[PDB]
């Protein structure tokens, strides 16, 4: 579950940054597909690389402060609730 | 009433309970297998708030697209004759066929009520087909379509067994969007969040995942047209607008606004598309069985109480004791033409009647003559059975007894003890019979009997005759005991007559048929005639749970044998 929960948060790492990208991964991948007066090919140009730059250092707004450990005392089942509740009900 | 009272009723009427709530317990488990099982699939949308995005979802604009798309127009169910063939059908393995038609046109009758034409499909095999709307029969092929007779239909991959039916409904393209849109519903699920959960339910878990998936695509491509539009109209402007340094400008302006329509992009977004979760929604088999158990234990226990509190017959001899009446003996029901002294002597219930011979014994002396009438409230009260067995009881110690069947409306002693029904106790009080040739013995039994004889049309008024008195004065003198058999006293006035030569009369009481002031009124109408009534027997008690909490005995008796 600590295997899981690192790949969770991981993956919710990986996964956020790249999706502040997204609007501007996809005007960068509308323009790829626009690439061809030359004056305004040059215009696109400069719009080119700002697209990359863009994507690239658009990683926001998540910060793993602690990665995953185990806590080595089980939470269930609470074996002091159960032998209480089993006097009382018996 | 206690906590006794209340166990005792429970424990008398277990069945009752039991065939109740297994009963509705039945039914409730026959629901939770037989109703259809409605899946739920759901998707998750996230706009760039969440509340315009939340109607414009549910509108007939969007939802009336996804009609279109899919064909929801076109109904098409399984058909099943009853109401419960559908769930059978599933319990039994049997896979619903489901038929694919992407072109459907009927006739359209729309008449008065029926705006929802509709046609029956009969599968012949995997290619062909058969079609009967209303008894025309057309015969039809997958791939090939059919425009005949104003029955335009188009059916491909039949994906059924032969001889399969299937009911194919046109409904209203707003019958479609109301279906969909009651089934249909959209959440924010943080009430901040830019996030909207679809959820969307229905019996076919795969139709209703293909369903969402063509809501969401379609509002996700509306949303985002939107916001391209704003830039497509700008565009639009601009491509008007071209007439060199400025146009260089707008060059630049418009591929910025090439690229802005391009990339698009809707506030609102799919992290999920829609996924049919596997274990249906409805029926919620556990809640619907455990409220059929709730249910039928809280009718069968309300009908207990009911029974318990509207029951006015008596449940023990203390009830006529409370009264001041003498309850010679409690006779059981004998669960074993015959009389029960004699075919099993040994029954518990001839045992409780040699108590009531030792009783009489005690109660009979100092007593007017050896004369016993036995009568009661009711008929089918036991007043026959009580006094043919006490007289076969009396019997066997060694007692000369007869029995005369003084009951000339309905008395039938002569067909218990085999008959010569001729001479009976009417042609003898009519005259036309001594009384030497009215005697007649009892074969198994021991004593003598005078039977009624033929119905008199006056029975009443032949027990007021003389010879009446005359034949008990005779009997008297050559039996030990003469018991004499009567009418119920509430029907007739017979006893009442036959009361006043009788030493000593006893009545008898059901069990649970008669009432504590029914065998009051009874005891007071003797006396009012004369009669004075010694006791009450009650005859055809039952073992009772209910009696041994109110009271402390339950009156039944116990078996006492060596078992070999
Ligand atoms: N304690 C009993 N046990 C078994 N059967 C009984 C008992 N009392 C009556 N019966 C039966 O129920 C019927 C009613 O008896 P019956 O003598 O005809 O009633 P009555 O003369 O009071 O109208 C009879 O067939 C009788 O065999
Ligand atoms: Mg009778």
């Amino acid at each position: 579950i600590s295997h899981i929960l690192d790949s969770i948060s991981q993956n919710y790492l990986a996964q956020n940054i790249a999706r502040q990208a997204a609007q501007d991964a996809k005007s960068l991948e509308f323009l790829n597909q626009q690439l061809p007066g030359r004056a305004v090919y040059l215009q696109l140009l400069n719009r080119q690389q700002e697209l990359n730059i863009a994507k690239s250092s658009a990683i926001g707004n998540v910060r793993i402060i602690d990665n995953a450990v185990t806590d080595p005392n089980p939470v269930r089942p609470k074996k002091t609730i159960i032998i209480v509740i089993g006097v009382v009900l018996g | 009433i206690d906590l006794g009272r209340v166990i005792g009723e429970l424990i008398d009427h277990r069945k009752l309970i039991i065939s109740i709530t297994s009963v509705f317990t039945l039914f409730a488990i026959l629901y939770a297998l037989l109703a259809t099982p409605i899946y739920e699939t759901d998707a998750l949308i996230q706009i760039e708030q969440s509340a315009p995005e939340t109607a414009l979802l549910q509108s007939r604009m969007i939802l009336g697209k996804t009609i279109d798309d899919l064909n929801l127009q076109i109904q098409i169910e399984q058909k099943y004759f009853p109401v419960i063939g559908r769930g059978l059908a599933r319990l039994m393995g049997e896979k619903p066929g489901n038929i694919d038609i992407t072109r459907l046109y009927l006739p359209d009758s729309d008449d008065i009520s029926n705006n929802t034409p509709s046609i029956i499909l009969t599968v012949k095999d995997k290619e062909n087909y058969s079609i009967n709307s209303d008894g025309i029969q057309l015969n039809g092929v997958v791939g090939t379509l059919l425009n005949e007779k104003g029955i335009s239909l188009l059916v491909n991959e039949i994906d059924a067994k032969p001889g399969d039916q299937f009911v194919i409904t046109q409904l209203p393209r707003l019958k479609a969007i109301s279906d969909l849109l009651k089934s249909f519903s959209v959440a924010d699920l943080g009430k901040d969040t830019g996030m909207l959960t679809l959820t969307l339910t229905g019996d076919n878990p795969k139709r209703i995942s293909h369903i969402l998936d063509s809501i969401s695509q379609n509002y996700l491509a509306q949303n985002i047209a939107r916001q391209a539009a704003q830039d497509a109209k700008s565009l639009e402007f601009l491509n008007q607008q071209l007439p060199r340094a400025v146009y260089l400008q707008l060059l630049n302006r418009q591929q910025e606004l090439n690229i802005a329509k391009s990339s698009a992009i809707g506030n609102v977004r799919i992290i999920d598309n829609a996924v049919t979760d596997p274990n249906p929604v409805r029926p919620k088999k556990t809640i619907i069985i455990v409220i059929g158990v709730v249910l039928g234990l809280i009718v069968s226990v309300v009908l207990v109480l009911f029974q318990v509190f509207l029951r006015r017959g008596i449940e023990s001899p203390e009830q006529l004791e409370e009264i001041g009446i003498n309850v010679y003996a409690s006779i059981p029901i004998s669960e074993w033409d015959t009389l029960l002294a004699v075919g099993n002597p040994a029954d518990l219930a001839v045992e409780a009647i040699r108590g009531l011979r030792t009783s009489l014994h005690f109660a009979m002396m100092e007593a007017k003559n050896n004369v016993l009438m036995i009568s009661g409230a009711s008929p089918s009260a036991g007043m026959t059975f009580i006094s043919s067995n006490l007289a076969a009881t009396i019997a066997i110690t060694g007692k000369k007894v007869l029995f005369i069947d003084a009951d000339l409306r309905k008395g039938y002693a002569h067909k218990m003890f085999g008959h010569k029904n001729d001479k009976g106790l009417s042609e003898f009080l009519s005259g036309q019979a001594a009384a030497e040739m009215i005697i007649d013995k009892v074969e198994g039994g021991g004593f003598d009997y005078i039977g009624r004889g033929q119905i008199p049309p006056n029975p009443a008024e032949l027990l007021m005759h003389p010879r009446f008195e005359q034949l008990l004065n005779w009997a008297s003198q050559n039996y030990d005991l003469i018991i004499i058999d009567t009418p119920p006293i509430l029907a007739v006035t017979d006893a009442a007559i036959i009361g006043r030569y009788a030493g000593t009369c006893l009545l008898v009481a059901r069990f649970e048929k008669n009432t504590v002031k029914e065998i009051d009124v009874s005891m007071k109408r003797f006396e009012q005639s004369g009669v004075v009534v010694k006791g009450c027997i009650l005859n055809g008690v039952v073992k009772k749970a209910s009696s041994y909490y109110r009271y402390g005995h339950n009156h039944y008796g116990y078996s006492y044998y060596d078992k070999k």
